[PDB]
């Protein structure tokens, strides 16, 4: 499918950033989640990045640490996973859906059986965390071959080595890092060096998401302003679950309202 | 793009977040340039010596084996200062770090061992060293806490995850992944991404140089094998190192049986786990049918944890190197003899090896055999653990 | 009669009850000929370089010097198997006793250090151990009376008089009166009835004799003084001993000053005791106006005792060697320097010899000196006492 | 004085061993102890050992241990032991007194005045427990000075040169010891050498008194038997005391018995 090249299409049209929140599948359970994820939509995300609960996400900090955990709290499994995944692409045909992996989950069973598992429920891309160019080789194939997007990081620091390489292997979008660290929103990042979103436009790179520390409207228009093609938010969504567990129906109110904020500082 | 092979056969590699790449590349560029450095050599070698106690006794035990054909050495690692062989190795990173240029200490610790040989080597050497633990380890490790703080240490208890050892080795890399232009992260076993499985073996791997010398002083030839406990692998590789090329040298790892294998409490991954992607390396792990990391089991903390070495994995495949497990009662029995009949009380970890070397020699006692056991510590710290279980 | 003299100076003899002597006698004659023995030397010269880890490190301390003119050497023998230089001479003793043909070993211990040595001398060459424990110390010492226990040494509660070092001391020769045939007493310092303080520092000479070789290829010059802590004398003596002829050479001894001489709680009697004549020796004591023997006291056990070994209070006598004291809290801050400046634990005992060095070099920072402290054992035992004052 | 020549000279005119009852000064308490040594004579004693509390007695078992505990309980000192070694001497004019010492407190506050203090009260010998015969000069020298025999201990095992040592230096009694270890009724020593006995007497030593493990009537006929001019009993008495703590009237009554008993033995 091309579901993140119809959706830049579209926002490029309406000359508009996409905003794109990360939470955790199944926190704080399978029945609540499915909820959050379709008042995210119904807020108005561009596309969604998913995670799949995991023992040991070395790239995630407190917040999504403690939603990993209430989603295990939950009997949480990949399997679990896959079928609200299913369930979400049969009510949303047209939003890119993204997965956050950690390599474990993917290589466990078969690099290749995991891809084409995505590609039967109709998600989009993986970002394997715990994968960098390096050793993406089997991975990035077997996405490709199944119609997945594998999606790779930029770090803020990137040479130009790197950047060469992040924009030949990846497809969709293209992760750009705000900072060093792990995932959140007590850590605010840098605007993009227009220097990266310049080279990776330069080499013709898939269009740029910037990620780690966005939690206000603010940074999402700068994000956009300065060359991205949106924002994704996690922490800061995930905050809002863990602060409203005890009050489900205020939670989806606050994540609506939040939701919204985002995406309207993203519109030109 | 890397300076020396990341992989042993399929194992290795350097799997982490890609923000974590320049680090490994830095740190794998100052290793290659230290170890061609004879300055830098020098210096490790005068702190083994002056400071550590270098190098450490090779000891016949005659008492345990009377009466059958095998020849037992114990290598002294438990004489060497902090009473275990990670000594070797935190010096080594710590010069590592001061050649970088940085100036701060991360490490993980499960028993603790770790984590006061940092502490050791980091007030040495003038570092600021911080330790992230498990808080459940924080618990049932009072005296080693106490002894990184008297070090001046900070040690940071981690409550995320299982609380534990694998959770302290992923906050130390959350940390690095934030730090690592000031901070150096000084893994403590012979496993992780690239370059630390290969370093750990340069900086361990006078254990085998010397152990080589001694009994070719004493014996006049070679072991007919050498037995190693393995928890991550440091001390079993640093005893092998020098021997892989001496094709007659058996090389025996033991991995902890726990409870035994049967009942799927243990921590011995190359033989019972299945290869996986975690803590930077693909290697043998526990983990569940899904692929979440298991838990791992023994009475000795130092053997605990799910996964291990990929140089490991790697000499098991080729048939270089046999890994075999002993059990929890075993290992206790072997603690046991030793303090009896040698009057050395062995580290528990170091107790999986010489009970492997026990069953050797009393499964076929008119056989004739050369054996080394590394003996990678000293068992001070687990005579409650023996006293509360007798 | 004997062959040796059981003076020096004053000091010494041999006050034991009429049945003893010829115990003594013999212990003597089969000394003089080990001592002119090439295969008696060359056995117990091969115990402590393969059993023992001899010889041991010494290790220049910078981080704690630094600003000052003095630079300090500490002479490691906490890296000594046992974790302090008791071994050596527990060595000596076990392979005299079998000179001897005994089979059986009688030893006193208060801090238990010296019951835990001979007990795994005992294991190694294969003699019957009995410990003799005042009940007060067996209480204080679980972990040491576990070890013991572990080796296979008897251990034996004392009970009578204050149930402490002292009153072991007692039993241990009550025992002997009647079982020298079978048995040697293996005492555990440089003092009691000749010809042991003579043995013991015979015993314990390596350490000044390798002392002395390693400053002379480091520094290329003697020390202008060694310094260790007395208990009952055998590490100072065993470090004096080879600098006694180098006249230019201080030799300085600490005994524990308690909570401060003036209170009385302390164990200093050679500067502040009177002579008397106990534990078969004629030496300064604690003791009552009347005569009786007076509880000494120290934060580390090892140096709490109310006598010294003859040869100190002689060398005081001639001025060959200063004594001075230590107290507890000037021992403690000695300690927590060292962990957190070197990345080493001294034993309690050992800080009182590291505190007088670090007064020497802090009350005349810009006196050039060049001194070595002897680290007589290692602190690991030390760390919850020192957790529960902190 | 004469007082132990004028004892034998009269035992032997009678063809008759002496007994020797061993306590600890000040056991259970001065006065008791008084009364008990009082008792001790009435009943048949023909000289008495008498032991100063001592912190360390590295020569008695754990009978004579427990009698040191108990004196040093009711705040017994040396000073008070001269003070009863005055009145036991007044009451009783011809009784041969030996203290049982150790070093210490004879070395403690000068030799020579010990011995002084010794002749002052009327003590006769002294036994010096942790002296052997090599360490005996300054010892046996002021005893002499003072009027005092100074004892020495002729073990079983007693080689020629000791036995001239002990026959020459000695005075008073010589010590004859059953067996080697230290005091108690628990352990039963040999009958004495005929060897030891004999050359004793050819090197014209003091008279040999046997002790060590001495509890019944039989030992001290055996001794005497055996050419010895006598038997000292220490712990056996000593047991006495501490089974009847708590009644002192029958506690009196038992040694009255016991030491007649003894004293039967001896008589020819
Ligand atoms: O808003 P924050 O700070 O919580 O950031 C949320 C990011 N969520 S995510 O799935 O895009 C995401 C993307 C990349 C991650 O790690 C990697 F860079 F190493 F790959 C981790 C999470
Ligand atoms: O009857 P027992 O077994 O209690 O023996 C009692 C002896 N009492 S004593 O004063 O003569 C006595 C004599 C000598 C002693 O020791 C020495 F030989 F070393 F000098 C100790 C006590
Ligand atoms: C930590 C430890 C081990 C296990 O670690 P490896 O890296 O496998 O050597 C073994 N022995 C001792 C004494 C230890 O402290
Ligand atoms: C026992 C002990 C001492 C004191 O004994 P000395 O005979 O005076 O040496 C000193 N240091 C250590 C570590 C000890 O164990
Ligand atoms: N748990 C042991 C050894 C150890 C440290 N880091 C490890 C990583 C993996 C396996 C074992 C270890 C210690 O802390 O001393
Ligand atoms: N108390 C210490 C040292 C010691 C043993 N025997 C002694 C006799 C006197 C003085 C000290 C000691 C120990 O047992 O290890
Ligand atoms: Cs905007
Ligand atoms: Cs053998
Ligand atoms: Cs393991
Ligand atoms: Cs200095
Ligand atoms: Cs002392
Ligand atoms: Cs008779």
């Amino acid at each position: 499918m091309e579901r993140y090249e119809n959706l830049f299409a579209q926002l490029n049209d309406r000359r508009e950033g996409a905003f794109v929140p990360f939470v955790t599948l199944g926190d704080p359970g399978i029945e609540q989640s499915l909820k959050i994820i379709d008042t995210l939509i119904d807020a108005g995300a561009d596309a969604l990045e998913l995670g799949v609960p995991f023992s040991d996400p070395l790239a995630d900090g407190p917040t999504i640490q403690n939603a990993n955990l209430r989603a295990f709290a939950a009997g949480v499994t990949p399997a679990q996973c896959f079928e609200m995944l299913a369930l979400i692409r049969e009510k949303h045909p047209t939003i890119p859906i993204g997965l956050l992996m950690y390599a474990n989950l993917v290589f466990n069973n078969g690099i290749d059986a995991f891809y084409a598992r995505c590609e039967q429920v109709g998600v989009d891309s993986v970002l394997v965390a715990d994968v960098p160019v390096e050793e993406s080789a089997p991975f990035r194939q077997a996405a490709l071959r199944h119609n997945i997007a594998p999606i790779f990081i930029c770090p803020p620091n990137a040479d130009d080595d790197l950047l060469r390489q992040v924009a030949s292997y990846g497809r969709g979008y293209t992760y750009l890092l705000s900072r060093s660290g792990v995932t959140g929103a007590e850590n605010r990042g840098a605007l993009p060096l227009h220097h990266l979103i310049e080279k990776l436009k330069e080499y013709h790179a898939a269009p740029a998401l910037q990620g780690f520390g966005i939690s206000s409207p603010e940074q999402v228009s700068a994000a956009v302003r300065a060359g991205a093609a949106g924002a994704i938010s996690g922490s800061a969504i995930v905050k809002i679950i863990e602060k409203n567990l005890a009050s489900p129906k205020q939670m989806l109110a606050e994540l609506r309202s939040f939701v919204s904020a985002m995406k309207a500082a993203s519109r030109a | 793009t890397t300076l020396l092979n990341p992989y042993f056969g399929e194992f290795g590699g350097m799997y982490v977040p890609q923000i974590l790449m320049p680090a490994l590349n830095q740190l794998e560029e100052a290793f290659v340039s230290a170890q061609k450095d004879p300055e830098f050599q020098a210096q490790f070698a005068d702190l083994l010596k002056n400071y550590a106690g270098r190098p450490t006794a090779l000891t016949k035990c005659q008492n345990i084996t009377a009466g059958t054909r095998t020849t037992l050495y114990l290598k002294r690692e438990d004489l060497l200062h902090g009473g275990a062989h990670k000594t070797n190795q935190v010096l080594g990173q710590a010069l590592l770090a001061k050649r970088m240029g940085k100036s701060e200490i991360i490490a993980e610790t499960g028993a603790g061992q770790h984590g006061v040989a940092s502490a050791l080597a980091s007030a040495l050497l003038g570092l600021k060293c911080r330790i992230y633990m498990g808080a459940k380890d924080v618990e049932r490790q009072s005296p080693n806490v106490f002894r990184m703080r008297l070090m001046g240490a900070e040690v940071i208890p981690v409550h995320s995850g299982s609380a534990t050892l694998k959770d302290a080795c992923n906050e130390a890399l959350r940390d690095w992944s934030g730090s690592y232009e000031t901070a150096h992260y000084m893994l403590g076993t012979a496993a992780g991404p690239h370059p630390y499985p290969t370093i750990v073996r340069e900086f361990q791997r006078m254990i085998g140089e010397e152990t080589k010398a001694q009994i070719l002083d004493k014996e006049g030839r070679l072991p007919d094998a050498v037995i190693a406990c393995v928890g991550g692998g440091s001390n079993a590789i640093g005893m092998f190192a020098d021997f892989i090329n001496d094709t007659s040298v058996g090389l025996i790892g033991v991995e902890p049986g726990g409870h035994g294998i049967e009942t799927g409490e243990h921590g011995a991954p190359l033989k019972h786990g299945r290869v996986g992607i975690y803590f930077g390396m693909k290697a043998p792990m526990m983990q569940t049918a899904d692929g979440q990391i298991e838990e791992s089991y023994s009475i000795s903390a130092g053997l605990d944890f799910p996964s291990v070495g990929p140089q490991h994995a790697y000499l098991n495949s080729i048939g270089r190197a046999d890994y075999v497990s002993i059990t929890d009662d075993e290992a206790l029995e072997a603690f046991k003899t030793l303090c009896r009949h040698e009057g050395i009380i062995p580290a528990l970890e170091s107790s999986h090896a010489l009970a492997h070397a026990l069953k050797m020699m009393r499964e076929q006692p008119e056989k004739e055999q050369l054996l080394v056991v590394n003996l990678s510590g000293r068992g001070d710290k687990d005579i409650f653990t023996v006293h509360d279980i007798l």
